């Protein structure tokens, strides 16, 4: 009994 | 991928072996285990359809199993047992390393 | 088991085993770091360093 | 009986997202 | 015993 | 932009362009100078010691 | 490595290092802050600095 | 006689001897204490002994 993650709303920004 | 985690013996074929021509072979494998060869040109189609149209992912992204390869194909298998003759050959041949041959 | 003399330049210390020196191995690492499209994201140019190239 | 699991520990690709390389693992021997 | 992202890299 | 999982895969750090990719020329077939509007055209773009 | 007087008025200075100045530019920048649709998510389209160019 | 230099690795230092081994002798007797067959006289069987031989 596991539950994965939701990027329901993840827009993912990054820097460099 | 999946298919081989089922109880089954189509997936082997050890009907090639010397005792066991004829008769089946259950097996499966433990995801630790499995691992695909391809070229590289679908591997790059895996990583950016099936990956980054995907909006949830998180559990899928089977890439971690994947080798790839610029051709699968750049050697060479003989048929027919033969013999060298012409000296062009012998030449093409020690201008790889292969100085033994005459 | 039978010792006779276990003294021979080669077929002694030779027949038996001898040092590895070299492994062929991967320390020009390759499928992790190499074959790696997985960089960064952002503002960009001018990650490209060059050597002197002698060696 | 089964031991080893199934469609537990087994019949899963629910778990792999990491860009990365080397789940192989050539174990030894009986 | 359920774990997740089961490759595990090896390196040297 | 229209993808989703963007966290790895933007190879977008190597990417130098132009505006277009050629105002360049190459010379054949060796020719030599002749006429007068040829070098005045040089003339308007620094180009002094041909004649 | 024969010295003599290799101090002469010119082209006995010159074949040394001879007054490096002057360096081809990247100083004002190109390619980084200039190349750049990497801009933030803004708020209002504040302002522009009008710059009078006069010399 | 002639002092020079003797050295060479044969020839000089390897002209004249060598490191000794082994003259290939009778350790095996032959015609001493084997090559016998001055045995005794009475009750018998099993003066014969078996090793393993694999070496």
């Amino acid at each position: 009994a596991a539950a994965a993650a939701a990027a329901a709303a993840a827009a993912a920004a990054a820097a460099a | 991928i999946l298919n081989l985690q089922n109880n089954s013996a189509k997936y082997n074929e050890v009907h090639r072996a010397s005792g066991g021509a004829i008769g089946q072979y259950t097996t499966v494998s433990k995801l630790k285990d499995i691992v695909i060869l391809t070229t590289d040109s679908l591997k790059s189609y895996l990583l950016d359809t099936k990956i980054a149209n995907t909006f949830q992912i998180a559990g899928i992204d089977f890439t971690d199993h994947v080798i790839s390869f610029d051709d699968l194909g750049g050697v060479f298998k003989v048929t027919k047992e033969f013999k060298l003759q012409n000296q062009d050959s012998i030449d093409f041949l020690r201008a790889y390393g292969d100085y033994q041959s005459q | 088991m039978y010792e006779g003399n276990n003294m021979r330049s080669m077929m002694g210390t030779s027949y038996e085993d001898s040092r590895l020196n070299k492994r062929t191995e991967l320390n020009e690492n390759m499928s992790i770091d190499t074959n790696k499209s997985e960089d960064s994201y952002g503002v960009q140019i001018h990650s490209l360093s060059k050597q002197s190239f002698t060696g």
